[PDB]
């Protein structure tokens, strides 16, 4: 079995470049399904802006983790309360954000 | 470049970014389930333990450049910032998010 928590390498647009093989036990979605898709597409319509806003906040933080709590859509197309903690990977050489992760921790 | 390192339980590798194969040489899936302490440096192992214990009681801490043991007995001088995420249900340490920063080469 796998824990109800996973990460994914996504850009500032929420586009999943590579998802960790744990989402199957979290929401049931396959990593390849998120690949090339925006996190906002599987996010609660009324909380899509909340996600977007938080994503822009982490870009302003540059090297800090921001945890946003909303209702993510599972493989059952249901809305579950999940807290996504995103961290902006800042290049140690020069100021540059390579990618942003997303620690999806199920709440209740 | 940077590298995402996931550590849980005994601070082992729960998940490793694919970029680890470009620095340490160890395949991301190969570290999955193996003890990190096994290759936790040689003389810089204390540094990891000390920072780990401190991190677990601080939440987020930055570990200085240490000699990261590669898959060929090499020591990559990389800096790493760790952030322990907590579970919002049972309120307990979930997984440690370690952001590795590539600065120097391999010793």
């Amino acid at each position: 079995c796998q824990p109800t928590e996973f990460i994914s390498r996504h850009n500032i647009e929420g586009i999943f470049t590579f998802v960790d093989h744990r989402c199957v036990a979290t929401v049931g979605y396959q990593p390849q399904e998120l690949l090339g898709k925006n996190i906002v597409e599987f996010c609660h319509p009324e909380d899509q802006q909340l996600l977007r806003d938080s994503f822009q906040q982490v870009v302003k933080l540059k090297g800090q983790v921001l945890s946003v709590m909303f209702r993510f859509r599972s493989k059952n197309q249901e809305w579950l309360w999940m807290r996504t903690s995103s961290f902006t990977f800042q290049n140690p050489y020069s100021d540059e954000i390579e990618y942003i992760i997303c620690t999806n921790t199920n709440v209740k | 470049k940077t590298f995402l390192s996931r550590h849980s339980m005994d601070m082992k590798f729960t998940y490793c970014d694919d970029r680890i194969t470009e620095l340490i040489g160890y395949h991301p899936e190969e570290l999955l389930g193996r003890s990190a302490y096994e290759f936790y440096h040689a003389l810089d192992s204390e540094n990891m333990t000390k920072s780990h214990q401190n991190l677990c009681t601080k939440g987020q801490v930055v570990s200085g450049q240490y000699r990261m043991l590669a898959k060929h007995g090499g020591y990559v001088w990389l800096e790493t910032q760790g952030t322990v995420i907590y579970n919002p249900r049972n309120l307990q340490p979930q997984c440690i998010m370690c952001v590795n920063y590539v600065l120097s080469e391999i010793e």
